[PDB]
RNA sequence: CGCCACACGGGGUAAGAGCUGAACGCAUCUAAGCUCGAAACCCACUUGGAAAAGAGACACCGCCGAGGUCCCGCGUACAAG
RNA sequence: CGAGUGGCUUGCUACCUCGAUGUCGGUUCCCUCCAUCCUGCCCGUGCAGAAGCGGGCAAGGGUGAGGUUGUUCGCCUAUUAAAGGAGGUCGUGAGCUGGGUUUAGACCGUCGUGAGACAGGUCGGCUGCUAUCUACUGGGUGUGUAGGUGUCUGACAAGA
RNA sequence: UGUCCCAACGUUGGGCCCGGUGAACUGUACAUUCCAGUGCGGAGUCUGGAGACACCCAGGGGGAAGCGAAGACCCUAUGGA
RNA sequence: AGCCUGUGUACCAGGAGGGGAACAACCCAGAGAUAGGUUAAGGUCCCCAAGUGUGGAUUAAGUGUAAUCCUCUGAAGGUGGUCUCGAGCCCUAGACAGCCGGGAGGUGAGCUUAGAAGCAGCUACCCUCUAAGAAAAGCGUAACAGCUUACCGGCCGAGGUU
């Protein structure tokens, strides 16, 4: 609890990857970022295929391991980690100064980043993180 | 393109967001009409279906939205009715509406009753060997009717010989 | 054997029968079909089968397709129908096969094939305006028995 | 072509390691159907004897006839629900909110706990009800402990504390039911939760066996024929193929076998009584004499004599309850001979 | 099949030589297969009291000798358990040659028979002198 | 070799069966939408799991004393630990 | 006739290793593929029924015991829901076995003047090493999270 | 008749812990790896990802194309016997 | 064939550095030390220096985001998926489709045939009524009957068809 985020981003109806790309750039810049309403974040494309890719990631693994998240919480963070040199000191510092949350635990409403919004009126082929998570078998806590 | 639908005097149609509600003497039906760049609004006493794009895919849906709304107009006034006839060859089949689901007993001599839950505010009136599915939502009615006919599906044996089962006799 | 082994025109022209011996005969029964006594000009419609890619078609293949095309015309216009089809290409290119591994690998003569440059007419039929849809169907069956893709080009005939 | 064959042993009870708590912990609970009530109890395994029963099964051709049935005797004295823990529904799952305790403590509860000297019950109660009003109240469970002192055969006096859930009608009613039980002194009995004929799920930490080989631990074969005389007798063929170049965790290897938690499903409660009706002549070998509150469980139960075993209303029973079976006879014959 | 009404520890295996408890002319029987049974790798197929086994005639009249017939296991040395707990065991392992209809091939059944076999093979049962 | 226990049911799908429905006035299971439907998938159930670096929660006891180790008699435990 | 997919067979090549990557077959133990033998759900039928036949989805589980033969393969018997095929250095010799191929002894047939040969047959004929690293099965000691006791949570992980 | 179905229990010596004694094999370097890829086509070290807190005890030997022997097979040498 | 064997050439061998995920010969590039600057190949959402650049269009398959290649497959054949460009014919004197109505008489034409009447087969295939309506294109009956097709009219109203 209590994360002194310099920036609070609202992912509701926003394209996950594009938001993720911007959060990484800011975290490496020194900004403490809190991504909010991840369950409501969005990702375009044909649902059936999207789900297939994520279900495969859950299935992939062995003794050494491949921990792939099922909750929208972890999925968004893993998406962001893929955009950071998380194994490097500078990269790990950034990734750890970033946190994703289900819903919005802060008082302030998060800000919608430029170019991340998806016009629901203009789009029918996309999915919500929660929808993916529910399909993965995640316990709907949100 | 743009298509204006004059709403009947008996009807009252209201729309909030992408959901359209159509109210009438026979009841009310609400549907979601969601498609890329097709805006459906209620202008006084005429529903408007329009879009800036005129491509084949868009035209397909605009034509679909039209019929959906018209069918709603018809449902809240005249209503929707499907007729059915229960037919059997050797084993007398008992068909009863129990609770919220039509139940069929002794089908083809089976001990276990076949049942199916009725969709929405659809009514299934039974009088002897005739059934009548009715309601304001064509979606719900048409399905309930189909579910009834499907309930007596037979894959294991020859349909041409074993012809028992309820059947859609009249389609609106 | 697969046509994959002989469909490309990469080897030199090997036609000189004065230096090649033991060449199997052609399986192609006859190049001129239908009413061969009648002339090509005596017909309003002239439809040719045009090979879209430069290739080598083996004699068994030329026979296999010619047959399936003409056999259809015989079935639709009669054994003495009013038409005449022509298979203009002949299998001059002799084919070898190294049937010892790569030692003294020059193959032995196993067959023959026709070299067709893309855009050429393999088959050309002449018919009357009514039987034009039959000749088009004969060609649709014919191009299914040769390596390349083809165009069913209608030459003299603007009766559509 | 080498015949097929299922793998040796199950991959569902791993890792096959020593249990963290000798006292079992259920990871599931029964549904909230009937009236508010505690969803579990505990006792101490004593031993086995057989019982003669009248066929209770309506679908059996033998219905009504004599029938010999193996039974494990478990001393199940009263336990004590010392507190009420409430969980709240958070975005990360359930989390303990607060606890409501008492003042009346068993003389020897401090052998395990740091018993409360200054506690505010009301405040916790209030917090729980406020959370309930907000619609954040998860579930309600009672902290319970046993009275080993009540069981002579069991040497320990140090009580076994475990949390059991309360499944009730409405959240508002079972909350009250819970609070009440606790306020008194939390004293409750097997009668309060179970009735002979019902099926219970018995959880327990199996008899420990230390390290054992693959043959015993995974049920792999022993080397056969000539192979058995070469220098290898109870070692598997190989640790795996050339590739992947690593030993997969799924190959049957040596290790800790025994002393694991197990939850046996659908255990019929043949009879819940009191006294010495079940005790064997000469005493239960390695246990002692049973003269008190007990439960007769059909068949086997995990664990060695003296071990703590937990009960729970079968979460997935196959049969319908056939209450209070007729016991025409209980063997008291010596288990030595 | 129909419940035996008794727990059985199979005492026979494929290849086991048993006694033919009848006047068919076949004296010794050899177990070949166990009807409805499928084992597991390396496991020698097991047969017990109350099973319908396939048999080969080892000894007896030249006529019956070397024939492949079906039979029912009537007795076995290895114990079996009854509902009341008691174990029951015989002095030998024996079977009775049977036809397609499960009717005994012969006319008379030598030696005693298990009661549990009755619930399965009535015609064999109602042909026994003794039923233990 | 003996004895006990080891579901069903939900949810979403495949092939498939359909409903409403347009492009294409009709027709059409599909294009938008919807109802169903596999031993297969997800939940359910069992086992592990605060080293989950966001390294967790609650309750009480305690910071000159709560609690722990050593020691001693022993095992429901155990190759050392 | 034409177009392909696979990489199980066979052939081709001669890239890799001749200061050695231990053979065939078998065994044992583990994972996988689907082009599905059985089982679940389906479509067609030359679908009355019953029994089948052909096809679709589908790899969860299963796919067993024996007689000849070193055999793989295959032939054969009786059971079975069915007794599917294939990959993992033709998985598996710092695991086993050692019947076969292929050392040194010997015989037979064929060939050779002969020594001796054989893509013929046959009898006999050896299986090394105390694990440094890594890998996994289980067991501990520390540090981190930052006083203790007891009770839990559940990111994830395993299951047929 | 435990060769097998199908394994169990037991006995003696080891094995494990303690005192004392006290080698060898092996070692370019680095080295917590796993999945894939690439590369002289059979990589702990290259590339991309995944996983990974350190140390220690026991184990059975999957990998280091493990250790041991300048291949016996095959060819080559204007080699030998 | 990451095959064998020529030939011309440039490269690797013996060639750094930049790009290409890695990678002798593919691209840039031939290179003394140090330093400032500008470009090349290649690249500008993040990882990762530079665009979440501009005008316009297509694609819904995650196609694709893969110059060259053992390495990056994907073919013959098929597609009222969708976009674009053109040609012929029909259309407010009402097209295309759908729905309604009509589809008639001499006559059930002759012949064959027990029978055959649009419709087993053979021949012919005529004329009246009329706004149309075949000596009948397709099912159907033993043959009739019965069911649509041709053809006409009506309703509807804008493009339609090849
Ligand atoms: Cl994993
Ligand atoms: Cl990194
Ligand atoms: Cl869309
Ligand atoms: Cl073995
Ligand atoms: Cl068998
Ligand atoms: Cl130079
Ligand atoms: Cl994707
Ligand atoms: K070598
Ligand atoms: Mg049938
Ligand atoms: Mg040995
Ligand atoms: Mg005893
Ligand atoms: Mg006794
Ligand atoms: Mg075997
Ligand atoms: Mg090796
Ligand atoms: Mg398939
Ligand atoms: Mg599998
Ligand atoms: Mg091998
Ligand atoms: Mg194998
Ligand atoms: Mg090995
Ligand atoms: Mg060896
Ligand atoms: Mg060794
Ligand atoms: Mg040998
Ligand atoms: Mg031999
Ligand atoms: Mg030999
Ligand atoms: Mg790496
Ligand atoms: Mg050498
Ligand atoms: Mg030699
Ligand atoms: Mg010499
Ligand atoms: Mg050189
Ligand atoms: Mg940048
Ligand atoms: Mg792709
Ligand atoms: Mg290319
Ligand atoms: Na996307
Ligand atoms: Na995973
Ligand atoms: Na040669
Ligand atoms: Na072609
Ligand atoms: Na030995
Ligand atoms: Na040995
Ligand atoms: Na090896
Ligand atoms: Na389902
Ligand atoms: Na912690
Ligand atoms: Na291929
Ligand atoms: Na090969
Ligand atoms: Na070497
Ligand atoms: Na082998
Ligand atoms: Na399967
Ligand atoms: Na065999
Ligand atoms: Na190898
Ligand atoms: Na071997
Ligand atoms: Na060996
Ligand atoms: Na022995
Ligand atoms: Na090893
Ligand atoms: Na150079
Ligand atoms: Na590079
Ligand atoms: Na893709």
């Amino acid at each position: 609890a209590e994360f002194d985020a310099d920036v609070i981003v609202d992912a509701r109806d926003c394209i996950m990857g594009r938001v993720a790309s911007q959060v990484a750039e800011q975290a490496l810049d020194g900004e403490t970022v809190a991504v909010v309403n991840a369950e409501r974040a969005v990702i375009t494309g044909r649902e059936e295929q999207i789900v297939e890719k994520y279900e495969k990631r859950v299935d992939i693994g062995n003794d050494n391991g491949y921990f792939y998240p099922k909750r929208p919480d972890g999925i968004f963070k893993r998406t962001i980690r893929g955009m950071l040199p998380h194994k490097k000191q500078r990269g790990r510092e950034a990734f750890e100064s970033v946190r994703v949350y289900l819903g919005n635990p802060y008082d302030e409403d998060g800000e919608v980043l430029d170019g991340t919004s998806l016009d629901r009126l203009s789009n029918i082929k996309f999915v919500t993180l929660g929808e993916i998570s529910e399909t993965l078998g995640a316990n709907k806590t949100w | 393109p743009r298509v204006e639908l004059e709403i009947p005097e008996d009807v009252d149609a209201e729309q909030d967001h992408l959901d359209i509600t159509v109210e009438g003497d026979n009841g009310s039906v609400t549907r979601r009409l969601w498609y890329p760049d097709i805006d459906v609004s209620v202008d006084g006493d005429t529903v408007v279906i329009e879009s800036d794009e005129d491509n084949a895919k868009t035209m397909s849906t605009i034509g679909t939205f039209q019929s959906h709304i018209e069918n709603m107009f018809h449902g809240v006034t005249e209503g929707w009715e499907y007729g059915m006839e229960v037919f059997y060859s050797h084993f007398p089949m008992q068909v009863n509406v129990e609770g919220d689901e039509v139940v069929i007993e002794n089908f083809l001599g089976e001990k276990a009753p076949r049942r199916t839950t009725i969709h929405g505010d659809t009514d299934v009136e039974i009088d002897g060997e005739e059934l009548t599915v009715s309601g304001p939502d064509i979606e719900a009615v048409g399905q309930t009717a189909a579910d009834i006919e499907q309930l007596t599906r037979i894959n294991d044996k020859d349909v041409r010989v074993f012809q028992d089962g309820v059947y859609i006799t009249r389609k609106p | 054997k697969p046509a994959s082994m002989y469909r490309d025109i990469d080897k030199p022209a090997y036609t000189r029968r004065e230096y090649i011996t033991g060449i199997p005969g052609s399986k192609i029964a006859q190049h001129k079909m239908g009413r061969k006594q009648k002339d090509a000009d005596d017909y309003p419609v002239q439809i040719s089968l045009i090979v879209e890619e430069t290739v080598q078609l083996r004699h068994g293949s030329l026979e296999a397709s010619r047959l399936s095309a003409n056999r259809h015309l015989i079935k639709e216009l009669g054994e003495e129908g009013d038409y005449k089809m022509t298979l203009r290409k002949f299998p001059h290119q002799v084919l070898r096969e190294n049937k010892d591994g790569m030692r003294a690998a020059f193959g032995k003569i196993v067959g023959t094939a026709a070299r067709v440059q893309a855009g050429e007419q393999l088959f050309t039929a002449y018919c009357n305006v009514e039987d034009a849809e039959h000749v088009k169907e004969a060609f649709r069956r014919a191009y299914n028995k040769i390596t390349p893709s083809c165009r069913i080009d209608s030459s003299p005939a603007g009766n559509a | 072509p080498q015949p097929s064959r299922p793998r040796k042993g199950s991959l569902g009870f791993g890792p096959r390691k020593r249990s963290t708590s000798e006292t079992p912990r259920f990871n599931s609970w029964p549904s909230d159907d009937g009236q508010p009530g505690v969803q579990g109890f505990a006792g101490y395994k004593a031993g086995m004897t057989h019982v003669v029963l009248v066929n209770d099964e309506p679908n059996s051709p033998r219905e009504g006839m004599e029938e010999t049935v193996p039974v494990t005797v478990i001393e199940t004295p009263p336990m004590r629900a010392v507190a009420l823990r409430a969980y709240e529904d958070t975005p990360y799952g359930q989390r303990p909110l607060t606890e409501v305790w008492t003042d009346e403590f068993h003389s020897e509860l401090d052998r395990t706990l740091d018993v409360p000297e200054d506690h505010d019950p009301d405040a916790a109660e209030e917090q729980i009800r406020d959370a309930h009003e907000a619609g954040d109240l998860g579930d309600l469970r009672l902290i319970t402990h046993t009275v080993p002192d009540a069981v002579p055969s069991v040497p320990k006096k140090k009580p076994d504390v475990m949390e059991t859930r309360v499944g009730g009608g409405s959240v508002s009613d079972r909350l009250d039911h819970a609070l009440d039980i606790v306020e008194d002194g939390g004293e409750h009995a097997m009668n309060d939760i179970f009735r002979a004929g019902e099926y219970a799920d018995v959880a327990g930490v199996t008899k420990g066996k230390g390290t054992q080989g693959p043959v015993k631990r995974w049920g792999v074969q022993k080397r056969k024929g000539k192979h058995a005389r070469q220098g290898w007798r109870r070692r598997i063929g190989n640790l795996g193929p050339w590739n992947p170049s690593r030993v997969r965790s799924t190959v049957p290897q040596q290790g800790q076998t025994g002393y694991h938690q197990r939850t046996e499903l659908n255990k019929r409660l043949i009879d819940i009584g009191e006294g010495d009706e079940p005790t064997v002549d000469g005493g239960f070998v390695n246990y002692g004499e049973v003269d008190g509150p007990y439960t007769l469980v059909k068949g086997s139960v995990p664990g060695p004599d003296k071990r703590l075993v937990r009960f729970r209303p079968a979460v997935r029973p196959n049969d319908q309850p056939r209450l209070d079976p007729e016991v025409r006879y209980v063997s008291n014959e010596s288990n030595q001979g | 099949m129909e419940a035996l009404g008794a727990d059985v520890t199979q005492g026979l295996e494929k290849g086991s030589l048993i006694t033919c408890a009848d006047n068919t002319g076949a004296r010794e029987l050899k177990v070949i297969s166990v009807h409805g049974y499928s084992g597991t790798k390396n496991r020698l197929p097991k047969a017990g009291l109350g099973d319908k086994i396939t048999v080969s005639v080892t000894k007896g009249t030249p006529e019956m000798r070397r024939q492949v017939l079906e039979a029912v296991v009537v007795r076995q040395r290895k114990p079996i358990r009854r509902p009341d707990g008691t174990r029951v065991k015989f002095e030998d392992n024996a079977a009775v040659i049977v036809d397609e209809n499960e009717d005994p091939r012969g006319t008379e059944l030598k030696g005693p028979i298990a009661r549990e076999v009755a619930q399965r093979f009535g015609s064999v049962a109602s042909a026994a002198t003794m039923i233990v």
